[PDB]
């Protein structure tokens, strides 16, 4: 990004608030799976056992 | 019966792809899984990646992902690995184990029951032939006892038989555990426990019963005051 | 991925004691944990699978159980064969890790040692390296804290310290203070001295070494 | 249990009328399944083929 970004508030940014999640789910075909990567905020995600996913 | 035995190549050389063979006592792993176990000298032990007996899939230690490869075929009694790039921490007692096929709690839970003989496979960097004996003559014939002994440095291969007084042990004789060296050779300091009562008469000759050499160099107590 | 501390590291017990070992897991693994008995010179044998199901053949003396991140295996009828280390193995997630090492030891045969100085013989002096030995004979437990001064310093490696395992005829410990040092610095330091203390020794003593003929 | 079971009628017992059943449940590890046991009456289970299923 640009350096200044017109930081009026100087309160922070989306880092440590959004997560790059790359899971794999089915297509419309019941026998086709693809690695779909999407961004989700940390308030919409909970951590379960095997604490790396 | 599902009983396991493995020797492979024995003691090996570093930076080489070793192949540790293993065998079964007739308990074909038609549905069960086989696996390796590395047991470091003393203390803890680490698990090597298991194999899928039914299929051709291979599972590996995450830190050693590409280092382990095994040969599988129709016969279930032949499991031989192709461990690559043997390191200084591979000097350990390897093992073979068989996965539980079925149980009342679960089916393929890894709680290995059948186990192999197990042998100490080292990573000694050189052969360096065999040991030599060093006396331990006491100062006298603080304490009042005078304890003699021996030092047998650079013995190979592990192990090498040692006894005392041509096997005619007298009282409470013992030997120190095997300890490696940084260079890769194995040394030991065979000193016998000596009582604080019988001095100037007891004799502890060191019987280093090495396979080719088999010498019995004398060793007695004498004053060095 | 799931290391197991398995505290405490060591414990000494007699026949039919009430000592317990608690397995410390880095994360909760449910009830998926196994047990093994590493009898000396032999392969491990399963003791408690599924963290509470007592294995077949072995008796019910193995009072085991627990769920979550904690698992205790308490032994009621301790036996001479059972005096071996225990490794609890988790199998919930991959990779599989074993226990940290819990060696179990007999409580008996409290014997005191006798330490002395031993100058090198002809074979050591003619050879490159000699040794100064403060031999420890029939002591207990394995806390022999041998101290060595070499020009106001202590060196390792040449201090070939490896205490022998528990015996069965004597059930005590034997250890030597062999110092395989070459004469470049062995013969250089004229006077040596080994400082040893032991709780089994009522009156621990310090032995000093004199160079060869001295 | 208690063998007497205070049997006034002495008609019988549930034994050999219910079938203590279990079925696999999936798990993360490759080809590893557990048992989730349950008790079901014989009137709600039938066998088609593959004896013991
Ligand atoms: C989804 O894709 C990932 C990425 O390779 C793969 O590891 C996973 O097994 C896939 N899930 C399936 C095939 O159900
Ligand atoms: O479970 C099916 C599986 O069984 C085993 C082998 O015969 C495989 O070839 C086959 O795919």
């Amino acid at each position: 990004n640009v350096n200044y970004t017109n930081n009026f508030p100087n309160i922070g940014n989306i880092t440590d608030e959004v997560r790059n999640c790359s899971f794999n789910v089915t297509t419309e075909i019941r026998d086709k799976k693809q690695k779909v990567y999407a961004l989700f905020y940390k308030l919409d995600i909970v951590q379960m056992e095997n604490k790396n996913s | 019966q599902i009983h396991l035995q493995e020797s492979g190549p024995g003691l090996v050389r570093p930076s080489e792809t070793l192949s540790l063979t293993c065998d079964v006592s007739g308990g074909a792993f038609n549905d069960a899984y086989c696996s390796w176990i590395r047991r470091l000298p003393g203390g803890s032990l680490e698990w090597i990646g298991r194999i899928s007996g039914r299929d051709g899939y291979v599972e590996s230690n995450p830190s050693l992902t590409g280092r382990v490869t095994m040969s599988i075929d129709a016969t279930w009694k032949k499991i031989v690995l192709r461990l690559t790039s043997v390191t200084a921490s591979d000097t350990a007692t390897y093992f073979c184990a068989g996965e539980t096929p079925e149980d009342d709690f679960g089916y393929y839970q890894p709680y290995f029951k059948s186990w192999g003989q197990g042998l100490l496979v080292t990573v000694s960097s050189a052969s360096t032939k065999g040991p030599s004996v060093f006396p331990l003559a006491p100062s006298s014939k603080s304490g009042g006892t005078a304890a003699l002994g021996c030092l047998v440095k650079d013995y190979f291969p592990e192990p090498v038989t040692v006894s005392w007084n041509s096997g005619a042990l007298t009282s409470g004789v013992h030997t120190f555990p095997a300890v490696l060296q940084s260079s890769g050779l194995y040394s030991l300091s065979s000193v016998v426990t000596v009582p604080s009562s019988s001095l100037g008469t007891q004799t502890y000759i060191c019987n280093v019963n090495h396979k080719p050499s088999n010498t019995k160099v004398d060793k007695k107590v004498e004053p060095k005051s | 991925d799931i290391q197991l501390i398995q505290s405490p590291s060591s414990v000494s017990a007699s026949v039919g004691d009430r000592v317990t070992i608690t397995c410390r897991s880095t994360q909760a693994i449910g009830t998926d944990l196994a047990w093994y008995q590493a009898t000396p010179g032999t392969a491990p044998k399963l003791l408690i699978y599924h963290s509470f199901a007592r294995h077949e053949g072995v008796p019910s003396r193995f009072s085991a159980g627990g769920s979550g991140s904690e698992f205790s295996l308490t032994i009621t009828g301790l036996q001479p064969e059972d005096f071996a280390t225990f490794f609890c193995q988790h199998y919930k997630r991959l990779p599989l890790t074993f226990g940290g090492g819990t060696k179990v030891e007999v409580k008996r045969t409290v014997a005191a040692p006798s330490v002395f100085i031993f100058p090198p013989s002809d074979e050591q002096l003619k050879s490159g390296t000699a040794s100064v030995v403060c031999l420890l004979n029939n002591f207990y437990p394995r806390e022999a804290k041998v101290q060595w001064k070499v020009d106001n310093a202590l060196q390792s490696g040449n201090s070939q310290e490896s205490v022998t395992e528990q015996d069965s005829k004597d059930s005590t410990y034997s250890l030597s203070s062999t110092l395989t040092l070459s004469k470049a610095d062995y013969e250089k330091h004229k006077v040596y001295a080994c400082e040893v203390t032991h709780q089994g020794l009522s009156s621990p003593v310090t032995k000093s070494f004199n160079r060869g003929e001295c």
